[PDB]
Parts: C-alpha cells; structure tokens; sequence
C-alpha cells in the first residue's frame, strides 16, 4: 500500500495507475458506420466531449430535447441516432405530462367505447 | 375500523462488473499467456455477469414505469377529510421525495477490476414515477388502469370501495368524519414505526449485505 | 462453446489426443492425457450447471403459461392487467415454436363528458342514495346513470333506496323522487 | 455461480412485486391476504433502496352482539328468504340485517323472496312479512 524510501526515510503511498472499460455506441451497421465511444468511470482528462456519472462520452453530440431512450447510457442518459444525421446524447423523458381537473362535485362519464 | 399497514419486497441487486484477466493475471504478460490456454474460461464470466446487470434494469422498469403518462395533484387538497400530505411530494426538496419516503432512504445503508455500474433510473425519476401514480389513485381512481383518468370527488371513490366489501355506501357518508379521523391516525403511527425501528427496513439491508460479503 | 472448448491444449502438447499417444510411451503420455481429462471434465461441468439455471427460468415461465390459460381462456377475468390493459372480455389461444401466444379482447371506455354530481338527494327530508350507479345533473336536471357508459334515467323510487335523513350527508343536493306508483293509484 | 443463483431470488421477487402494484394500487384486490389483512380498500407506494414499500388501507370489523337467527320466515305457509342478508332477532322480533354491519330493518316483501312453502326448510320460524303496498292501496 505504502512505503518507505530506503535513502531517504519518507512514507510514500502507491496508487495503481488510471484504467477503465471501453464501450462503443453505435446503430447498427446496416444504417451506419459512425459511432461514439464512453470510456467508464473515468474523467475526461487521461482521454464534442460530453462528461457524465458513466463515464466520459467522445463523439456524441449533447442535446437539450428529452426523448424516448434508444440506446441507454446509464444515469438517465440515453443515445441515438437522428438528425444529416449523427450519433445524439440527452436526458431521457418519462412521458406526458397531464394534470387531472379535480372538483368537490365533478365526475366525467364515458358515453362511447 | 380502519387499519394502514407496511409490506417491503427488494427490486434489484447492486450491478457488479468483473475483469476476468486482470483479476487472475494482473499486469504480467508471462501470466496472460499461460491464462490463455484454457480458451473460453474467460470471456464466458464476462458475460453472465453481463446479463445479471441488464436484467437488474429490467426488473426496476417493470413495477415503476407502470403509467402511461405523468399526473399531478392538484394545488388544492380538498380530500373531504383525508390528509395525504406524509405520502405526496415535498417540493422544498432538492429532490421531491415525500416526508416518509425521506425516513426510508435514512434506514437502508476495488483495483482488481472490480468495478460498479450505475442503474439507468435514478432516485428523482424512480419519485416522479411514485408521485404519478399516486396522483392518479387520488384523483381517478380506477379508471386511469384501465385507460383514461376520468376524475371523481374522493369521499365518492371510497363509497365504491365500500360497496367492494359488502358494505352498503350510506355508511361510509353517515360516517365520513370517523373514517377520515381514523385514516389519518394511521398514517401517524406509521411515521413513528418507521422513524424508530431499524429492523422495519430488514428485507433490504440484507441484500446488500449479502453481496457485500461476496466482494470481500 | 462446448464444442470449440475441446480445441484448447490446457497445457498439454496437444489438443490432439491421438497425437499424444503416437507420439509418447505411456509413462510421459499419461501425464499429458491427465491434463486434457480435467480441462475437459471441467468444460462439461460449467456446461450443465447452466444449463440447469435455465431450465429453471423456463419452468416458471410454463407455470405461469398454465395459469393464464385456466384464468383467462377458460374463464374471465378480474384480476387487473393479467389479461391485457382494459377490462377483460375472453382470450384465444394459438400455439407457436416452443411457447405459446394468447390473443386478449378487452373493453375501453372511449369518450367522455364532464357532469355535476352529488352523493345523495333530499326529498320529504329524507335521503335518496343510489342503488346502482350515480346521481348526475347536466345543469339543470338530475338524472341517474350507470358508472361505465352514460346511460341518463328519471329519478324515482325504484332507482334509490331511503337511509336517514338530509342532516347528516355532506353536500347532499335538493331535488324530487318520482313515485311510479301514485299515477297507477292516481289513475 | 453465486451471482447468478441469488440473482434468480430478487427477480421473482421482483415479479411479485409488480404483480401487487398492478392488482392493488391500480384496483382493489378480492384475493384474500394479498394485500394485508381485512378487507383491502386501496394501497399507496413510496419509493426505497433497492426496492418498494405498500402502505395498505383495510377495513377490520371490531365490536359484536349475539343474536338469534333463522334461515327462513313462515308468513301464509309460504317461506320467505332475505334477498340480502341474514333474518335475525333481538329476542322478542325479528329484523332483517346486511352481513357486515348490524343495521336491523323491518321485515317486508321489499326484502325477502318466496320460493316453496314451510315444510321443507329445517329451522323455520314463523313471524310476519309486511306488505308496503297494502297502506297504499288501504288507504
Ligand atoms: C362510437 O365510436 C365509433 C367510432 O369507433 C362511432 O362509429 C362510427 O360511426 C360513423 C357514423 O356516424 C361511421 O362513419 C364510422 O365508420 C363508424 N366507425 C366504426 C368503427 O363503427 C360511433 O358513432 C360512436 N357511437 C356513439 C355511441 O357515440
Ligand atoms: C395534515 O396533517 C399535518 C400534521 O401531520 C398538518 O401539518 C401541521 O400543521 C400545523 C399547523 O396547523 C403545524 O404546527 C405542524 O408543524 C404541521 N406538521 C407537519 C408534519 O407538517 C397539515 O397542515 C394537515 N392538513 C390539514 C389541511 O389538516
Ligand atoms: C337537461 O336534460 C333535459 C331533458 O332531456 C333537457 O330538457 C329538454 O330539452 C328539450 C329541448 O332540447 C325539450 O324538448 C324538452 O321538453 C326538455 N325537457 C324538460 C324536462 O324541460 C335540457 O335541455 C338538458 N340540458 C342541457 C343543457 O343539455
Ligand atoms: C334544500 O331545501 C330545504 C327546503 O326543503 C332547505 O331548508 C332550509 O334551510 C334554511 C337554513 O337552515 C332554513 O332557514 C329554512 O327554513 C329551510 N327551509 C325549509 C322549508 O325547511 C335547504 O337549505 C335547501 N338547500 C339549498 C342549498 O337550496
Ligand atoms: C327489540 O326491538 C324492538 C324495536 O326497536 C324493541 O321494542 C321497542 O322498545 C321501545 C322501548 O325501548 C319502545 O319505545 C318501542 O315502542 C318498542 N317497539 C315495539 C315494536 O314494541 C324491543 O324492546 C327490542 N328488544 C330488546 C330486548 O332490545
Ligand atoms: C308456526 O305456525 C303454524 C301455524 O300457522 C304452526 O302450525 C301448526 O302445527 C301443529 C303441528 O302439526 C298443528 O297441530 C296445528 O294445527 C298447526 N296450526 C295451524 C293453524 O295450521 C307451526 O307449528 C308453528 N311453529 C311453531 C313452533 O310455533
Ligand atoms: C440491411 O441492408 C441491406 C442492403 O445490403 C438491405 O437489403 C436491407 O433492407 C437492410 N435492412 C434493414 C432492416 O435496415
Ligand atoms: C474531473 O476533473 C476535474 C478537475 O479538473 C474535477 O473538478 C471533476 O470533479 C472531475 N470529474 C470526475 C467525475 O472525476
Ligand atoms: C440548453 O439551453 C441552455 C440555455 O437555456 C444552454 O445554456 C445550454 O448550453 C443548452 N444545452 C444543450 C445540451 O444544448
Ligand atoms: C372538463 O373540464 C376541463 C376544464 O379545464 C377541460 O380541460 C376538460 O377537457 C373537460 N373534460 C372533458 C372530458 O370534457
Ligand atoms: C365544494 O367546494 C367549494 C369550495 O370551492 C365549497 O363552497 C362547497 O361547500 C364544497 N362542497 C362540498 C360538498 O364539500
Ligand atoms: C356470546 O355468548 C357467550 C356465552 O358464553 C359469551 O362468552 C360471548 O362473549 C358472547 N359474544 C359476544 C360477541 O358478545
Ligand atoms: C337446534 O338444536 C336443538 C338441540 O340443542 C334442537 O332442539 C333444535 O331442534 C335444533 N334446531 C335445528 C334447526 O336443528
């Protein structure tokens, strides 16, 4: 874990250099040839740069639309390819948002079905 | 009387990820070339551990993500006597978790390539699903199930589950204050289990623990 | 990857079993051999125990396959999105490479109106309740409906039933039950 | 090994769990016990570590009185049956009652049925049935 310097008597402590997996992101071949690459767990420094809680993402362009998630990323982040057209990234959407109309003395009835 | 009562069940497991050579043969190329003669041995761990991380998603999206489309309460809670305001969201929060969701969070507590991946849902959005489906309950009753969320007055809803029992609806209207009464007193008490009993969050502190010691 | 793994050497001079053997003197081949016998005795071992957790996961899927079919085919539901969103009419099965497929017919109610309601109505001061279904006004009268489809009636006796009185109920509205039996007396 | 098996634990676990969302939050459930104990009215879910939790909301009958009772009433040889609920007495009369909930009510033809006559059904009283139509057309 740690050491002493033989010549010299100071405690120094060892960490074991940076590493991390490598994924690739891509639609498939049959579309296109493009693709994005997140190196795990890492910061975007030993490395259209996108850094997030998987990893940093190199390739992907950041988006502000929120969608339906295509190929998920992790922590909400999901990536695809759209437009012309390149490898986007963006935080994912739940769906609709609808508010009901609630009342003290309103009730809705279907008439069809 | 009227009774409020806790059932726990575990959703998924921590997403443990495992360098199969870099475990056995750290940095030694004498060490990676003996390891390859046993071909496959590898690779195939690799990928179980693979399928256990993806299903852990899965099982996550198939009890939370259960409504179409995100509802919300109304800004006035006139509930004809039913406090809900333990369950519903805090919006003062930095994320909008309801007062007794906050005491459940406080009860549940390397380098040879041994590693974690996130889930794909965080916190925040696993509560806006609760808060949905809540609203929902509230408001709709039933009906935002089967399809649309066709409104109704709360004391009305609850005249239905009434008669779901056998129990005839000019009950629960003659005794509209003492069923109110009872719900919320309920709901006090259990604030003050879960706020004092650590053994309440048992069936989850065990998985962790159980796979803690399997890292170790 | 069973078949491939035979291909691996595990440390012996050969994959080759035959090679081995033309080649060394029992003495020197037996060790060689011994080395294949637990690379390959191991490959076999991981092989089943596979195999075993997946059969497990099937079977649970068979039983859940057996349920649906008495529950839902044979019968009708009311057990909530077991049988398809909506509510459950009937199922047909059709079969297919091993599994099976189950068509579900359900009802959806599909258009809707936003009317004014109350919990009970006053009359002599007594207190009206529905016996099925909910009192409904489209702003000027009340009538009362089935809670699935709008199907508007007259008020009257032989729709409500009389407990207690207009004290008690809250928002409890002002109208008149219609007797069916006094034109016949009246008459 | 291990992962894999333990694995196999928390998704049905997880099936179960989505299971009850779905028949309880979004409904209410006549399975007994499947969500807690009494007659299940609704539940509400908050959000955990690594799971869920379900507060259900039941309804538990809670005081009771002894009471005499009859499976049927003899009125004019005729044997009248409750459309609903149960022909009891208070020791001197009789009432008819729903099940879960005692709320006693004058016996009528609004309340019983006929089907056959007094010498068939074992344990059969004899009271009276009031006939509302009679005070109508009486007076
Ligand atoms: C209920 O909904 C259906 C639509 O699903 C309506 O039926 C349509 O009727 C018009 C004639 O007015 C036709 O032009 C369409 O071809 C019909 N469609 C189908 C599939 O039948 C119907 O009008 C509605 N009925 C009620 C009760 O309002
Ligand atoms: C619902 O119940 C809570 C109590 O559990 C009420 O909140 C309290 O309000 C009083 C003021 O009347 C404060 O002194 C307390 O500090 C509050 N407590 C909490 C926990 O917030 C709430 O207002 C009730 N709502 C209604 C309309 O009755
Ligand atoms: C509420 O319901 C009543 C009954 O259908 C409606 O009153 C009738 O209206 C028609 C004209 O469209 C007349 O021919 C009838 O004589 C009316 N009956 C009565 C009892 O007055 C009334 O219009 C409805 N209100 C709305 C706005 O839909
Ligand atoms: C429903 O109708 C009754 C009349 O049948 C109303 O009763 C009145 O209530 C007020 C307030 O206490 C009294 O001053 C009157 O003397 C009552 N009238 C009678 C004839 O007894 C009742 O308030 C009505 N509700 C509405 C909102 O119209
Ligand atoms: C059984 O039920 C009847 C009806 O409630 C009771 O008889 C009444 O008793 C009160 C006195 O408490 C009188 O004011 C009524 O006039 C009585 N009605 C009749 C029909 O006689 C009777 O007391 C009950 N028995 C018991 C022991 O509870
Ligand atoms: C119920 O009432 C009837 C009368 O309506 C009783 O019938 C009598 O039964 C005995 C035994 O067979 C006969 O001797 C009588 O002649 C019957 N009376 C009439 C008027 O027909 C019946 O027994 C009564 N039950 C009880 C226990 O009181
Ligand atoms: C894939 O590419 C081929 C052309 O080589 C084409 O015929 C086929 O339709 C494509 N399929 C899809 C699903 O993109
Ligand atoms: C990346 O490095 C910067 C310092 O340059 C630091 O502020 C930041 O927190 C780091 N991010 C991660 C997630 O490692
Ligand atoms: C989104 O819009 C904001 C301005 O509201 C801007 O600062 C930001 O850079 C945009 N982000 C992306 C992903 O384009
Ligand atoms: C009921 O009223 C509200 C008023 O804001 C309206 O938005 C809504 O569309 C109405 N619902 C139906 C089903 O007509
Ligand atoms: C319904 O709400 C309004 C306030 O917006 C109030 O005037 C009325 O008394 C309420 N009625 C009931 C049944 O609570
Ligand atoms: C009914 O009668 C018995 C007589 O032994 C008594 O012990 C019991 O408490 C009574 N039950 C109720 C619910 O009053
Ligand atoms: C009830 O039991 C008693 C014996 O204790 C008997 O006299 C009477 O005939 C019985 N009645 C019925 C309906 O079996």
């Amino acid at each position: 874990d740690a050491v002493r310097d033989p010549q010299t008597l100071e405690i120094l402590d060892i960490t074991p250099c940076s590493f991390g997996g490598v994924s690739v992101i891509t639609p498939g071949t049959n579309t296109s040839n493009q693709v994005a690459v997140l190196y795990q767990d890492v910061n975007c420094t030993e490395v259209n740069v996108f850094q997030t809680r998987a990893g940093c993402l190199i390739g992907a362009e950041h988006v502000n639309n929120s969608y339906e998630c295509d190929i998920p990323i992790g922590a909400g982040i999901c990536a695809s390819y759209q437009t012309s057209q390149s490898i986007i990234a963006y935080t994912m959407s739940l769906g609709a948002e609808n508010s009901v109309a609630y009342s003290n003395n309103s009730i809705a009835i279907p008439t069809n079905f | 009387t009227i009774s409020v009562t806790t059932e726990i069940l575990p959703v998924s497991m921590t997403k443990t990820s495992v360098d199969c050579t870099m475990y056995i043969c750290g940095d030694s190329t004498e060490c990676s070339n003996l390891l390859l003669q046993y071909g496959s041995f590898c690779t195939q761990l690799n990928r179980a551990l693979t399928g256990i991380a993806v299903e852990q998603d899965k099982n996550t999206q198939e009890v939370f993500a259960q409504v179409k489309q995100i509802y919300k309460t109304p800004p006035i809670k006139d509930f004809g006597g039913f406090n809900f305001s333990q369950i519903l969201p805090d919006p003062s929060k930095p994320s909008k978790r309801s007062f007794i969701e906050d005491l459940l969070f406080n009860k549940v507590t390397k380098f040879n390539g041994l590693t974690v991946l996130p889930p794909l849902l965080t916190d925040e959005m696993i509560a806006q699903y609760t808060s949905a489906l809540l609203a929902g309950t509230i408001t709709s009753g039933w009906t935002f199930g089967a399809g649309a969320a066709l409104q109704i007055p709360f004391a009305m809803q609850m005249a239905y589950r009434f008669n779901g029992i056998g129990v005839t609806q000019n009950v629960l209207y003659e005794n509209q204050k003492l069923i109110a009464n009872q719900f919320n007193s309920a709901i006090g008490k259990i604030q003050d289990s879960l706020s004092s009993t650590a053994s309440a969050l048992g069936k989850l502190q065990d998985v962790v623990n159980q796979n803690a010691q399997a890292l170790n | 990857t069973l078949v491939k793994q035979l291909s691996s050497n595990f440390g012996a001079i050969s994959s080759v079993l035959n090679d081995i053997l033309s080649r060394l003197d029992p003495p020197e081949a037996e060790v060689q051999i011994d080395r294949l016998i637990t690379g390959r005795l191991q490959s076999l071992q991981t092989y089943v125990t596979q195999q075993l957790i997946r059969a497990a996961e099937i079977r649970a899927s068979a039983n859940l396959a057996a349920t649906k079919m008495s529950e839902c085919v044979l019968g009708q539901s009311k057990r909530v999105d077991f049988c398809g969103k909506g509510y459950h009419l009937m199922s047909f099965p059709q079969s297919a490479p091993h599994g099976v497929v189950f068509l579900h017919v359900t009802y959806v109610p599909a258009q809707e109106k936003n009317f004014t309601t109350a919990p009970a109505i006053c009359h002599d001061g007594k207190a009206h309740f529905p016996r099925e279904g909910v009192f409904v006004s489209n702003g000027t009268h009340w009538f009362v409906t089935q809670r699935n489809f709008y199907e508007p009636q007259i008020i009257t006796t032989d729709n409500t039933f009389v407990s207690g009185n207009c004290d008690v109920v809250i928002g409890i509205v002002n109208n008149t039950v219609y007797d069916p039996l006094q034109p016949e007396l009246d008459s």
